[PDB]
């Protein structure tokens, strides 16, 4: 070890504090994946190449990242969730939002991760079925057997015809996230709309959820 | 001899799985890169308290009750009562530190972890040791040197305060019945958050729980008892019973490395590929 | 008529191409390289590890003097290693924490990166003010860039996900020439020792070579069933090595112009994310997707060592100038150097 | 027409390629094993360095 | 831009105390290592401290240890020499050396401006040659010896080749013994081997007349040759 070289070895040393010092930063953050249509309208869901967004709930920073089949899923393999936005209303693309969450799902590279499933525009689907529009039973073949219309219900009321226009689209997603997984993700289905501003607790709730199976789990209590 | 041989080679046997249980936690730390973690911290202390135990405590105690006399230094049993007392209360101050550390990991999942450090860790394993050093260690050492003489036969080697009920029943509450309270009280709280969880979107809760809080008292209450009857009472205990308790408290030792590490996934993969796949 | 009148002649100048190919295979590569002896038990150790990453590591490339490497890593920052002595030259923050590619110039004035951001940034190194500061960032492709390579200081190809590459003139930020021919994602991207031609291996299963100076597909070689993930060129220059997601690596000639080995095993099921040929060309190394890299004979076809140090997916791999040294970066946080 | 012009553009690139110079695989056998044996020792990774010219031990 | 700017200086009694001062500006202070360089009017160059950047390594001269202080401060860009208990031998010109360590790097790049101030195991470099003539347009070759062989066992020799110009401060040609410093022009050149150096210059012109300096950094102390001056004709 010369003169010099020792200086450069100071150097580095340097490097490697400055290095762990915003890594301690960085693993203080937590990192969503945001995916939808062109319809989907997620550019609407919190109201805070590619886009990334900063939100601040309770105290913990997000960060939110919206790119633009998909090489590049790989890159988020360690996020915490995936932010998944279907429009509800428009019900011709609803069979294309099946067969899109059902890649996600069933990915290689998401076989661990959650998925925040976001029913938005669902303002827009009550008068799709309150007033005179397409028949929903037309796209899908088993409405109609409309089955457990409102098995439970929790809403104040909203004309419960409604309310099993909503069940029946939520269930098309949650029998895909049931079919496969073996409890390792868990999908959280929401209803959104544009004049909703509870989105940024929703996402918060359920990232707790989300970081709490993966400490249970390695205590076995779950 | 032929007979009582059976005391010795099970206490010899129940032995060598402490030190092979324990040094399993610490090469699994090791071998896998993955389990270098902030939360395996205390896990590797744990082990290293409950490492001292397998090859000093159990092996020198096993000599005590087949002689049945003490064949050693005068100045050599306090050594070993010092180092004895100071790790069993290294491990037990140690399961409270994981008790907090698993509370406050399933209460706040998202404002801990992230404060934690490996310097905030530093200090959960420090004062689990240092606290445990101070509270035995000058206690036995220091104690025919500063009141009185020596007062044990040399026949016999026990605390040498066990008479005194002031400073026994002080340390029995300091040492085992305070921090019992706090694994019993913060456990409970663990186990609400669970079902708790399962009700907003029961059957492994209940397995570990009950594996985790039956483990301890089983293996810690009879010592704690029969020491609190001998502050006031001299020749009540027999010493057949009297060593079963004092046995009694190392199989916590033993099992340790099964209820605490074993229940991580990780882990129990590592232990199979070092057992297996040596 | 019309497109049906065009299908038809499409169809007719496919089969010429395959019945044209078909004339010049008079004798297998394998079958011909049967008489040289095997290259035996290739056993490599590691030498030295580079920690100080704290995210998967994407993208590695080694400098010119083969001392001087330079890693990309999800944590945003490009660390410059002096490999000799563990030592870190330098750690440059980026704008984007997804970077899928890294780049040397090989002067060593400069440095590249970029991925989803759709941006290749260039970092000057040796500059005054003892600092590295991002001289120039380059935008106009559509899709996230997965490969950069320096022709020059002042020249720069780019591979991206908009089907199309690039060719770049630095000092101006323009688009010099735009190579356009392909059907899907182009994953990797390799340049001749002359510079004059450059391949590229796309996700349709397809590679195609290109004239820098004229901007037109010179060749198209498809043998492949899946993802073509990296490429490499055989240091001849006339032959280059593809890897893909099928656990298939494969040689090709660009003056025979079809496949001439088949690197395959039973038991490899996982795909290839990276090659790189050795200083002769007789060893091809390929990382895969089973946490360790593989060591094949480029004439042999046959295995000769794997070189298994990473608990992580291994993404990166490169091979020095001279041959004395293999670098492996990997998802773990880590990287190797091998000898 | 952005079909015919798509179909029209394929034709005239696979004419490009329909038509050029080949060598047979032998020829092009013997010019990549001839390139190692000329060059195999400067491979170190072949042909192993002792450790007192190795840069890396 | 960059810019080394000095401040204190004067007369002062034996027995004093004074704190000189260099303002940084143009360049990053925080990662650039520091050294205070005098230069006495009946002598030549002498090396006085050495701070490292982030103040984790500090180096004195044997002369000057005990009651001589170096410190900097980062945030503003200054760092500072405290010298007390003040002799006559301390009569100089105090120069700041901006100085960077890593692979390929180059040290000494950067000196500033003097303050002149007035009092009312070592390896020695020799160089022979005191006062050359020169013409223009030839060359000339100036060489350096040592006291030890100054190639290490990495493949670095540490020799460092510095030209005062008149009235100017010295200025960085050579680095490493074979390496050109940023803005020298091509015709200066350095080889050797240990213990014998050599300075090449081809096609000498204006603005190349002044003393050159020889200087070594295997070890700290950083000792300076005695100084090779060029006269025209
Ligand atoms: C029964 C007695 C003798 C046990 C010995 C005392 C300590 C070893 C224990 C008892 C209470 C524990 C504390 C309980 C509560 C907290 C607050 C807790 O606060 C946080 O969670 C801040 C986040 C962070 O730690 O970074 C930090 C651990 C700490 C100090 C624990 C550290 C270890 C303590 C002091
Ligand atoms: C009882 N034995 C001597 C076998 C080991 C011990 C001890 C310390 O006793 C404690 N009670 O609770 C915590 C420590």
């Amino acid at each position: 070890v010369s003169a010099e070289d020792k200086a450069a070895a100071e150097r580095s040393k340097m490097i490697d504090k400055n290095l762990r010092e915003d890594g301690e930063k960085a693993r203080r953050t937590l990192r969503l994946l945001l995916l939808g249509a062109d319809n989907s309208g997620k550019s609407t869901i919190v109201k805070q190449g590619i886009f990334e967004t900063k939100f601040q709930v309770d105290k913990v920073n997000f960060h939110m990242f919206d790119v633009g089949r998909r090489k590049w899923i790989q890159c988020f393999n360690d996020v915490t969730a995936i932010i998944f936005v279907v429009d509800s209303s428009d019900y011709n693309r609803l069979q294309e939002a099946l067969n899109d969450f059902k890649s996600i799902w069933n990915n290689r590279w998401l076989r661990t991760i959650s998925v925040i499933l976001f029913l938005n525009k669902q303002d827009l689907l009550a008068e799709k079925v309150l007033a005179g529009k397409s028949k929903i039973e037309d796209y899908f073949p088993e409405f109609a057997r409309y089955t457990t219309p409102e098995d439970a219900t929790p809403e104040p009321g909203e004309d419960p015809r409604v309310t099993r226009a909503k069940y029946f689209i939520r269930k098309e997603f949650v029998d895909i996230s049931t079919a496969s997984g073996d409890g390792r993700h868990i999908c959280y289905p929401h209803f959104t709309c544009a004049v909703d501003t509870e989105n940024a607790r929703r996402i918060f709730n359920d990232c707790k959820d989300i970081i709490l199976q993966m400490n249970l789990r390695e205590y076995n209590l779950v | 001899v032929w007979q009582v041989v059976f005391i010795a080679f099970l206490t010899g046997i129940l032995a060598l799985v402490t030190i092979i249980g324990n040094i399993l936690v610490i090469v699994s730390f090791k071998v896998n890169k993955q389990l270098k973690t902030v939360n395996n911290y205390f896990l590797l202390s744990l082990a290293c308290a409950d490492l001292i135990i397998g090859v000093i405590s159990m092996n020198l105690f096993t000599t005590y009750i087949i002689m049945n006399r003490w064949a050693l230094g005068n100045l050599a049993c306090d050594l070993w009562l010092a180092i004895d007392y100071v790790a069993s209360n290294a491990s037990v101050m140690n399961l409270l530190v994981i008790s907090f550390d698993r509370y406050f990991s399933i209460t706040r999942p998202l404002t801990y972890r992230a404060k934690r450090t490996t310097k905030r860790a530093g200090v959960m394993i420090g004062l689990a040791w240092v606290i445990s050093f101070v509270l035995w260690a000058p206690a036995i050492l220091f104690w025919q040197y500063f009141v009185g003489k020596r007062t044990v036969p040399p026949g016999e080697c026990f605390i040498q305060f066990l008479s005194e009920p002031t400073i026994t029943f002080g340390t029995a509450i300091a040492a085992f019945y305070m921090p019992v309270t706090i694994m019993t009280i913060l456990y409970w709280r663990i186990y609400k958050e669970t079902e708790k969880r399962t009700k907003e979107l029961e059957k492994k809760a209940a397995q570990t729980l009950s594996a985790i809080l039956l483990a301890f008292i089983i293996t810690w209450t009879p010592y704690n008892i029969m020491v609190l009857v001998n502050t006031f009472c001299d020749s009540c205990i027999p010493k057949t019973f009297w060593n079963l308790g004092y046995w009694l408290c190392y199989i916590n030792s033993t099992v340790n490395p099964v209820c605490y590490a074993l229940c991580n996934k990780t882990f129990r993969t590592t232990f199979k590929m070092l057992l297996l796949c040596q | 008529s019309e497109l049906d009148q065009l299908r038809q002649e499409a169809e007719q100048l496919k089969n010429q191409i395959r019945d044209a190919r078909k004339a010049c295979a008079d004798a297998t590569l394998s079958q011909i390289t049967n008489n040289i002896d095997p290259v035996g038990r290739i056993q490599m150790r590691t030498r030295r590890t580079l920690r100080g990453h704290l995210a998967k590591i994407y993208a590695m490339h080694w400098g010119t003097d083969s001392r001087l490497l330079v890693s990309a890593s999800q944590d945003g920052k490009l660390i410059i290693w002096d490999s000799y002595t563990t030592n870190k030259v330098h750690a440059i923050p980026l704008r984007s924490s997804w970077v899928m590619t890294c780049a040397y110039a090989p002067s060593g004035n400069y440095v590249a990166c970029g991925g989803l951001d759709n941006i290749c940034s260039i970092y000057n190194l040796k500059t005054r003010e003892g600092n590295v500061r991002v001289s120039r960032e380059l935008a106009g492709h559509t899709g996230y860039l997965s490969c950069c390579r320096f022709l020059d200081d002042n020249q720069i190809v780019t591979s991206s996900g908009d089907t199309t590459c690039a060719l770049w003139d630095i000092e101006t930020g323009q688009q010099t020439t735009t190579f356009t021919g392909h059907t899907g994602d182009v994953m990797s991207l390799s340049l001749a020792p002359d510079t004059r031609l450059f391949v590229s291996g796309a996700c349709d299963a397809s590679a195609k070579l290109w004239d820098v100076r004229e901007g037109m597909c010179r060749q198209t070689f498809t043998g492949h069933e899946s993802d073509i993930n990296a490429i490499c060129f055989f240091p001849n220059g006339n032959a280059f090595a593809t890897g893909s997601d099928d656990a298939t690596c494969r040689l090709f000639d660009l003056r025979a112009d079809q496949e001439l080995m088949t690197y395959s095993h039973d038991n490899i099921i996982c795909g290839i994310t990276s090659v790189s040929f050795s200083k002769s060309g007789r060893l091809l190394l390929a990382g895969y997707d089973d946490f360790n890299c593989n060591v094949w004979d480029a004439l042999k076809a046959d295995r000769a060592g794997v070189l298994a140090g990473h608990d992580n997916r291994v993404s990166c791999l490169g091979v020095t100038d001279d041959g004395m040294a293999v670098a492996t970066g990997s998802w773990d946080s880590f990287l190797k150097i091998w000898n | 027409t952005a079909s015919i012009a798509q179909a029209r553009k394929l034709v005239e690139q696979l004419k490009m390629e329909a038509n050029i110079d080949r060598i047979k695989v032998s020829k092009a056998a013997a010019d990549l094993m001839a390139y190692c044996e000329a060059h195999a020792k400067e491979d170190p990774l072949l042909t192993p360095v002792p450790a007192s010219e190795n840069p890396f031990r | 831009d960059v810019q080394l700017v000095e401040s204190g200086g004067g007369l002062v009694q034996p027995g004093g105390s004074r704190k000189l001062s260099c303002s940084a500006s143009g360049f990053a202070f925080s990662s650039f290592g520091m050294h205070w360089v005098r230069q006495a009017p009946e002598k030549g160059l002498e090396w006085v401290a050495y701070i490292s950047s982030g103040s984790g390594t500090i180096y004195y001269a044997d002369t000057v240890k005990g009651r001589f202080t170096i410190s900097r401060d980062d945030p503003k860009n200054t760092l500072f020499l405290q010298m007390t208990s003040l002799r006559s031998e301390d009569t100089a010109m105090y120069y700041c050396v901006r100085s960077i360590y890593y692979y390929g790097s180059s040290p000494f790049d950067f000196w500033g401006q003097g303050t002149t101030l007035t009092v009312s195991s070592d390896i020695v470099m020799t160089q022979a040659t005191s006062s050359v003539p020169v013409t223009p347009g030839e060359s000339v070759s100036i060489s350096c010896r040592s006291s030890k062989s100054l190639l290490h066992s990495n493949g670095n020799t540490y020799l460092y080749w510095f030209l005062q110009r008149p009235g100017q401060s010295p200025q960085l040609l050579i680095y490493r013994m074979s390496n050109l410093a940023s803005g020298v022009p091509d015709r200066f050149s350095g080889s050797g081997s240990g213990t014998a150096f050599t300075l090449t210059i081809s096609r000498l012109e204006a603005e190349d007349v002044g003393v050159y300096y020889c200087m070594q950094h295997l070890e700290y102390p950083l000792t300076f040759g005695a100084g090779t001056k060029l006269e025209l004709k």
